[PDB]
C-alpha cells in the first residue's frame, strides 16, 4: 500500500463522509448504533358499544 | 322595453354573525353526492384521500431543514475537548448521527446536548 | 403513505462529459472508486442519507460539485505520483 | 430508552400460528396459498 | 341520458406556468401482484391509455418469484411482476398519465416507478475555480 493511496483513500473519506481517521473496527460499532434508529382498544369498543345496544 | 329601463331610486351612485353568515350560505349549494367521481373529489378536498400521483413524503418537511445540518453536525461540537479521546468518541459520534436518515436535526442536536451534559457531570 | 425507500436518490453523470484534463479524470475515478464503471464511463452516486429526497438531491449535486472541485486540485503530495 | 441506548454507546403477521392457519387455511389471509 | 343533458361543462383550469418544466428520459413501471390476469388487464389499460396520450411505452415480463414457508404445513406466495418503461415524456405528460393509472390501480397490485430526470451542469461545473 502506498502512502499516495492512504492519503488519498482518507481524502475520499473526507468527501463522502466516511470517517477519514480509521477507527479499526471496534471502536466502529457505535457508527452503526447511530446510522439506525391494542387489545385494550378493542376490548372495551366491544363492550362499549354492547351495552349501547349495537353490537352482539 | 325590457325591464331594465326606467326610473330608479337615484339615491346613490357607484364575528359570529359572519361565520353562521357563511355557513348558511354554504347550504344554498349543498346537494347529495351525484356520482362517485364526486365522492372522490369531496373526501380528496376534505383531506381524506390520498394525493396522486402518489408522493411517499407527502405532508412531512422534516421542518424545512436543509441537508447541510444532516450530515455536518460537528458545529455542535465546539465545547467539547478538541484534541482529548473525547474528541474522537463525539467526532465519530456525529459521524454516525449524520448518516441517520431516520431522525430529524433537532433530536440529533437534543442527542448531542445530552452527552455534553453527561460528560460535563463526570 | 411513508414509504422508507423513497427518499433514495441516483445520479448518474458520464464523466466524458465533464471538463476533465487526464490528471483530473485520473483523480476524479480513482477517489469514486467502485462508482465509476469503466465499461461505460458512467459514474453513479446513490444518495439516501437524508430523510427527505430533496436532501438527498441537493447532497448528490453538492458531493458531484466538490469532488469535481477536488479532482482539478493538485496539492503538495500530489508532486510525488 | 434513550438514555439506555446512550449509555451503550459509552461503555411476519403477529398471530399465534393456529390463529394464523385458520385465516390462512379459510382464505382470509392474501396470497398465502398452499403448495 | 337521451334529451336531458347538462348544457355546458365547467372544465377544470389548466394555467401555463412561467416555469420549465420537467424533462423525464424514461419513467419504469413495476406493478408487482398475485394474479396473472389482474396484470394482464392492468397492462392492457395502462398501454392503451399511453396511446391515447401519445407517450411511446414499450412492456416486458420481469420474472415472477415464489416466498415458500412451513409451520408439514406449506404455505406459499407468488409475486407476479410487469414493467411498463414509458420514454421521452415531458414532466407534466407523465404526471397527469401517472395519476391517472394509480387511481385506477386495482386490489393487490402494488406500483414501483422510476423517474429518470435529465438536467445540466451546474454552473459551478462549467469551469475550475481560479
Amino acid at each position: 500500500l502506498s502512502e499516495y493511496a492512504f492519503r488519498m483513500s482518507r481524502l475520499s473519506a473526507r468527501l463522502f463522509g466516511e470517517v477519514t481517521r480509521p477507527t479499526n473496527s471496534k471502536s466502529m460499532k457505535v457508527v452503526k448504533l447511530f446510522s439506525e434508529l391494542n387489545h385494550h382498544t378493542y376490548a372495551e369498543l366491544m363492550q362499549t358499544l354492547r351495552f349501547l345496544g349495537l353490537y352482539r | 322595453k325590457n325591464i331594465f329601463t326606467g326610473k330608479r331610486l337615484n339615491i346613490f351612485d357607484m364575528s359570529l354573525w359572519d361565520v353562521e353568515f357563511a355557513k348558511q350560505l354554504a347550504t344554498v349549494n349543498e346537494q347529495p353526492l351525484q356520482n362517485g367521481f364526486e365522492e372522490l373529489i369531496q373526501w380528496t378536498k376534505e383531506g381524506k384521500l390520498w394525493e396522486f400521483p402518489i408522493n411517499n413524503e407527502a405532508g412531512f418537511d422534516d421542518d424545512g431543514s436543509e441537508f447541510h445540518e444532516h450530515i455536518f453536525l460537528e458545529k455542535h461540537l465546539e465545547s467539547f475537548p478538541k484534541q482529548g479521546p473525547i474528541r474522537h468518541f463525539m467526532e465519530l459520534v456525529t459521524c454516525g448521527l449524520s448518516k441517520n436518515p431516520y431522525l430529524s436535526v433537532k433530536q440529533k442536536v437534543e442527542h448531542i446536548e445530552w452527552f455534553r451534559n453527561y460528560f460535563n457531570e463526570k | 403513505v411513508r414509504n422508507p425507500r423513497a427518499r433514495v436518490v441516483v445520479l448518474r453523470v458520464k464523466l466524458s462529459s465533464l471538463n476533465l484534463d487526464d490528471h483530473a479524470k485520473k483523480k476524479l475515478i480513482k477517489l469514486v472508486g467502485e462508482r465509476y464503471c469503466k465499461t461505460t464511463d458512467v459514474l453513479t452516486i446513490k444518495t439516501d442519507r437524508c430523510p427527505l429526497r430533496r436532501q438527498n438531491y441537493d447532497y448528490a449535486v453538492y458531493l458531484l460539485t466538490v469532488l469535481y472541485h477536488e479532482s482539478w486540485n493538485t496539492e503538495e503530495w500530489e508532486k510525488s505520483k | 430508552a434513550d438514555e439506555r441506548l446512550r449509555i451503550n454507546s459509552l461503555r411476519r403477521w403477529r398471530l399465534s400460528r393456529i390463529v394464523f392457519r385458520h385465516l390462512a387455511d379459510h382464505g382470509q389471509l392474501s396470497g398465502i396459498q398452499r403448495a | 341520458l337521451h334529451v336531458d343533458v347538462p348544457k355546458d361543462l365547467t372544465k377544470p383550469v389548466v394555467t401555463i406556468s412561467d416555469e420549465p418544466d420537467i424533462l423525464y428520459k424514461r419513467l419504469s413501471v413495476l406493478v408487482k401482484g398475485h394474479d396473472k390476469a389482474v396484470l394482464d388487464s392492468y397492462e392492457y389499460f395502462a398501454v392503451l391509455a399511453a396511446k391515447e396520450l401519445g407517450i411511446s411505452i414499450k412492456v416486458h415480463e420481469p420474472p415472477r418469484k415464489i416466498e415458500r414457508f412451513t409451520l408439514r404445513v406449506q404455505y406459499e406466495m407468488r409475486t407476479l411482476y410487469r414493467c411498463l418503461e414509458l420514454e421521452h415524456l415531458t414532466g407534466s405528460t407523465a404526471d397527469v398519465y401517472l395519476e391517472y393509472i394509480q387511481r385506477n390501480l386495482p386490489e393487490g397490485v402494488a406500483m414501483e416507478v422510476t423517474k429518470t430526470q435529465l438536467e445540466q451542469l451546474p454552473e459551478h461545473i462549467k469551469e475550475p475555480i481560479w
